[PDB]
RNA sequence: GAUGUCGGCUCAUCACAUCCUGGGGCUGAAGUAGGUCCCAAGGGUAUGGCUGUUCGCCAUUUAAAGUGGUACGCGAGCUGGGUUUAGAACGUCGUGAGACAGUUCGGUCCCUAUCUGCCGUGGGCGCUGGAGAACUGAGGGGGGCUGCUCCUAGUACGAGAGGACCGGAGUGGACGCAUCACUGGUGUUCGGGUUGUCAUGCCAAUGGCACUGCCCGGUAGCUAAAUGCGGAAGAGAUAAGUGCUGAAAGCAUCUAAGCACGAAACUUGCCCCGAGAUGAGUUCUCCCUGACCCUUUAAGGGUCCUGAAGGAACGUUGAAGACGACGACGUUGAUAGGCCGGGUGUGUAAGCGCAGCGAUGCGUUGAGCUAACCGGUACUAAUGAACCGUGAGGCUUAACCUU
RNA sequence: AAUUCCUUGUCGGGUAAGUUCCGACCUGCACGAAUGGCGUAAUGAUGGCCAGGCUGUCUCCACCCGAGACUCAGUGAAAUU
RNA sequence: CACAGGUGGUCAGGUAGAGAAUACCAAGGCGCUUGAGAGAACUCGGGUGAAGGAACUAGGCAAAAUGGUGCCGUAACUUC
RNA sequence: AGGACCGAACCGACUAAUGUUGAAAAAUUAGCGGAUGACUUGUGGCUGGGGGUGAAAGGCCAAUCAAACCGGGAGAUAGCU
């Protein structure tokens, strides 16, 4: 459950540590982003000499949330924190190469295939 | 907040058309003492459905 | 909405309600007949009847339980010694409510609440 | 097709082998008894009347009993009517069972929704509340303005205001029929249906499909 | 409700092992990748159990890549193949949500040998 | 002898000179996308940064972020930042008091709703014997939004670049309805931990008070963030527009006669209310089948007997409810409480015993307690009655009984 | 600039985005030296701005506890007209 | 007004506590001169809250939050 | 030592809500400031209306202040309603 002003950790080696969601993409008046949903972000914290830097505006996909995913049996998987994987603005493929931390099968789509592979879990 | 015109004697009575009280539709009689009482209540002498369950 | 909720608020807080009922429970046990208001009398059944039920199995833990909910040892004694034995065979319904009219001061509907076997 | 009357037992789930939990409302569909066949001649439209369940002989009134006795059926708890689509025939005394929903895939269910009593605009109409603070004087969940200024000079009809909410007939459409259990007189319908557990339900096949 | 009770216990499992909040538990779970299904394991600590017949649930909290992961399991789902207590844990509380705050040596459960 | 003035918030409603969606003609329209005009008001039609702002710029969205009216809609609905009181100060003008369509900091927003109106909810009478139900549906309301991906198809088109209509399938957003099975919140009525203090004679155990003392959990119920459903298809008549045949006008001409296509607008179809629809409707069933006096002899009044169907009252009450109302039950009974058993929650009570100087631990033991839950049970309370409501239901005409 | 109309001046910082803020520039409409000028540690229920933490302020409300509102009984106003 | 206001001095128990704070109590004194029910909207006074965390707003207004004792440690600047 | 620091009594009144025919013709609730001093308070006393007093707000001078209150001039005058 990711809305505007929510801080997210990063699940990649892009160079960002902390980012802020500035727009939930998709529909008009669309309140929240869940796992597998693209968002617009600004980088509030980055590591120096990294692919990205502070104040850079770009896209990310949510991979983990504290609200968590829901499964067809009724099971919920919730994460300790909210995390994202940065994506290029006009390509939407990932900026990084490593994926740190577990992901879910809500990302088992042609667009996010290069995240589930490089993840350590799912 | 307040009226622009004095309401009449007539409007006042129409409002009160539902202010009449209903009377007791019937009193009940005790099988043993013959006292009249409110139904499902005890008598004034202490009887309910023929039994004397009060001291007085 | 109040759907499927038990428990009369009785225009009191929780602490006042528990305390009054503890008081009303002991007065009934002690007098075996008390005049109260009809809605108070209906709740009084939900406080007093479980104590008579507890008063059938005379264990020290039961005397302690009754003392916690009664805070009177005359009432615990009369429960476990007189009321508990006296209602040993009865599967519930130790009290009877008998409506008795309206209070002069406030027109509250009244009711006498009694142990079903007074014998006075 | 006609529909059937039943009762809300409650909600449960149906696990599937594939891993899916399906929420279901369990509808007790006892055998529906035809009490009156209205036809185009005497009544002016083609429908059937049904009863189901049971009522006390001591609580049936003489007018109700003659109406059951003319049909040669046992007094049920109510009377419901279903219109007929020109091919489906029925006879007085005929007992219709939940097997009628054997081949149907989706059903519309109607009942009396749970009653919320006197509801405010926030609850009844999704009215947004005003500022909890920042100066607000006694106008936290109040409805705000209810109109314009000396041109209509009145409140329009149908203005969303506070009042009675629920306790009204509600139909929920196109509900997947999960399972038909004839021997146990149960219909299983995917999802919630209106009303409280223990409440009369009418189940018909879906108009739209 | 006897209606619903009968419909509920007709799909309840029989093999559900006894466990307790604080126990470490390896839940085997089906994942369907295409059509060929394989079991996946989720080893962690039981922090919450809901006992409601067929609607019974239990929460297993585990640490993965530093990322605390909680999974609420519906114990009678066919998604869940096997529950296995690997370690018994001695706790005094039904619910162990305080373990979220804790880390490493702070969130260790003393073992039960009752 | 007062009609409160900017913007915001809340709630909106109309218009159409239409922003999107829909239908279309011309195009300097290959396609994709546009341009322009015509029809169309059903529905939909941003969040933020800066500023008191309207506006505007900027950031990022969206199918689109429409234009206007409604006292520049809405202060007896909210706000009070702007602005127009009193304080103070800068600049500026002025000898000065003071002043500025210049700035600055600070600065009391009342009203219990009589009527109309509106949302809900009842009582009365009527509807022509009375009564209990089920209906018809005149009429009224609600709803009517759309993205993206894939297939058709890398096709038609095009030199390439790129790239469709038409039809189809799936999944979303926003809105709405219902609901609690799940995931959760709440749970001062359940259990537990714990600080301080007082009391129950003391120990131990308990209770009170300290925001529920503070917390951890959590039943039912209520609920959203949870999960089911919906918008339609179709039909009818049309708009702009396209045409067929076709004269007037030997030709031509969509039109005069005649005929057909044609859109989220209209009428329907879907949902809800609905016979106070005084035009008061229908259907099924139930009940009432006695004496008479009177006199202006008329749909007349009175007495006696009768008192029905049924209703109401009363009581136990409800996932119904402000009150009324609605629903369930009233001993030929599970209506409520209690009780039994279970479940649920809490989490191994007390007491005794063992170990330990002791705090405490272990054992008895997943114990004890356990609200609203489930399933049952007449133990308590739902009275034998009384009460209201009657006693065959106008006139006229017509047909059938019986041409 | 508590002083600048033009004006949201220009540039820079900070923010995804800054009519405010900070800094510097000088083009001081209309600063300026005891109606003081420029600084200034400390102090301030002072004005403006930023951040951490915090949160029902808000997204977007939901539930609960109490006092009213509603019902019964008793007493019994008011502005207005 | 038998009005949540105002009104000087004196006396100063116990446990905890630095304390005349604060909590609970003693002595002593009160339950505040309408009550009874119900458990709608809305208002007031409060408690909790998923995920988010100032996106609210003129303005973080209000709320929430911090809060103690001791030891360590403590920047710019400074009239030291 | 201190117009020193934190903080009760005590003195005050920055914010907010409530209330606005109020419990109250300025309060209540939560917070807030000072709290050995230019402090605060009791008793009594002095200053009198173009006068007083004023750490200065035209503030206060008995719920009245850019000239108090009461009485008188006085039936001021009112080209106005
Ligand atoms: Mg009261
Ligand atoms: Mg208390
Ligand atoms: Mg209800
Ligand atoms: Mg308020
Ligand atoms: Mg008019
Ligand atoms: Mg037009
Ligand atoms: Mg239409
Ligand atoms: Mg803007
Ligand atoms: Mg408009
Ligand atoms: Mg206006
Ligand atoms: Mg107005
Ligand atoms: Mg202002
Ligand atoms: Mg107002
Ligand atoms: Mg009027
Ligand atoms: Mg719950
Ligand atoms: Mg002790
Ligand atoms: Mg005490
Ligand atoms: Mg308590
Ligand atoms: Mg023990
Ligand atoms: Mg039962
Ligand atoms: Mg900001
Ligand atoms: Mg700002
Ligand atoms: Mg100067
Ligand atoms: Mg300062
Ligand atoms: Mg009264
Ligand atoms: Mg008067
Ligand atoms: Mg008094
Ligand atoms: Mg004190
Ligand atoms: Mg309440
Ligand atoms: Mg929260
Ligand atoms: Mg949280
Ligand atoms: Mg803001
Ligand atoms: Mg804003
Ligand atoms: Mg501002
Ligand atoms: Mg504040
Ligand atoms: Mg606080
Ligand atoms: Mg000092
Ligand atoms: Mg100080
Ligand atoms: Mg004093
Ligand atoms: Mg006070
Ligand atoms: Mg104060
Ligand atoms: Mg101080
Ligand atoms: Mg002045
Ligand atoms: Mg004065
Ligand atoms: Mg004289
Ligand atoms: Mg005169
Ligand atoms: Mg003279």
């Amino acid at each position: 459950m990711i809305q505007e002003q929510t801080m997210l950790n990063v699940a990649d080696n892009s160079g960002a540590r902390r980012v802020m969601c500035i727009k939930v993409l998709g529909g008009s008046h669309r309140r929240y982003a869940g796992v597998g949903d693209i968002i617009k972000i600004t980088i509030k914290e980055a590591i120096p000499r990294g692919k990205v830097k502070k104040g850079d505006v770009l896209k990310a996909v949510v991979v983990r949330t504290k609200k968590g995913v829901r499964r067809p049996d009724g099971s919920v998987i919730r994460f300790d924190g909210n995390a994202c994987v940065l994506l290029n603005n006009n390509s939407e493929q990932p900026i990084g190469t490593r994926i740190f931390g577990p992901v879910t099968r809500e990302l088992r789509s042609e667009k996010f295939m290069k995240i589930i592979s490089l993840a350590p879990e799912v | 907040a307040v009226q622009q015109n004095k309401p009449t004697r007539s409007k006042r009575g129409m409002r009160r058309s539902h202010d009449a009280l209903t009377a007791v539709t019937s009193l009940s009689v005790d099988k043993t003492s013959g006292e009249k009482h409110l139904r499902h209540h005890i008598t004034a002498d202490g009887y309910y459905r023929g039994r004397k369950v009060i001291a007085k | 909405m109040r759907h499927r909720k038990s428990g009369r608020q009785l225009n009191r807080n929780s602490s006042h309600r528990q305390a009054m009922f503890r008081n009303m429970a002991g007065s009934l046990v002690r007098h075996e007949i008390i005049k109260t208001t009809l809605p108070k009398a209906k709740e009084l059944r939900r406080v007093v009847e479980p104590l008579i039920t507890l008063a059938k199995t005379d264990s020290v833990a039961n005397r302690r339980l009754a003392f916690a909910r009664t805070r009177d040892n005359e009432i615990v004694a009369k429960l476990f010694n007189e009321l508990g034995p006296r209602f040993a065979s009865r599967a519930g319904g130790y009290t009877r409510i008998l409506k008795c009219g309206f209070r002069a001061g406030d027109n509250a509907p009244m009711a006498y609440i009694e142990l079903v076997d007074r014998s006075e | 097709m006609i529909g059937l009357v039943g009762k809300k037992v409650g909600m449960t789930r149906i696990f599937t082998e594939d891993g899916v939990s399906i929420p279901v409302t369990v509808i007790e569909v006892e055998a529906n008894r035809v009490t009156q066949v209205k036809d185009l001649a005497n009544d002016g439209y083609r429908a059937i009347q049904v009863t189901t369940g049971a009522k006390k002989a001591n609580r049936v009134t003489k007018p109700e009993a003659g109406h059951f006795a003319k049909a040669g059926v046992e007094a049920g708890r109510g009377l419901w009517e279903f219109r007929l689509a020109e091919g489906e025939e029925f006879t007085v005394g005929q007992s219709i069972s939940v097997e009628l929903f054997a081949d149907v895939k989706k059903v519309d269910v109607t009942g009396t929704s749970k009653g919320k009593g006197f509801a405010g605009t926030v609850k009844r109409w999704n009215f947004r509340t005003q500022d909890a603070t920042h100066g607000n004087s006694l106008s936290h969940r109040v409805p705000g303005s209810i109109g314009q200024n000396q041109t209509p000079g009145k409140v329009f009809k149908g203005k969303k205001m506070a009042g009675q909410m629920g306790n009204e007939r509600v139909t929920v459409q196109s509900l997947d029929v999960v399972r038909v259990d004839a021997e146990r007189n149960l219909l299983l319908v995917k999802g919630a249906v209106p009303g409280a557990t223990g409440s009369d339900l009418i189940v018909k096949p879906a108009v739209k499909a | 409700s006897n209606i619903i009770k009968q419909l509920e216990q007709e799909q309840m499992k029989q093999d559900v092992p006894s466990f307790r909040p604080g126990d470490t538990v390896e839940v085997k779970v089906w994942v369907v990748e295409g059509s060929k299904k394989r079991l996946q394991a989720f080893e962690g600590v039981v922090i919450a159990i809901r006992n409601r017949g067929l609607h019974s649930a239990f929460t297993v909290r585990k640490i993965s890549n530093g990322e605390g992961v909680e999974r609420v399991f519906q114990t009678h789902s066919p998604v869940v193949d096997s529950i296995s207590v690997k370690r018994r844990g001695a706790v005094r509380k039904a619910k162990l949500y305080y373990l979220r705050e804790r880390t490493g040596k702070a969130a260790r459960i003393k073992e039960r040998l009752n």
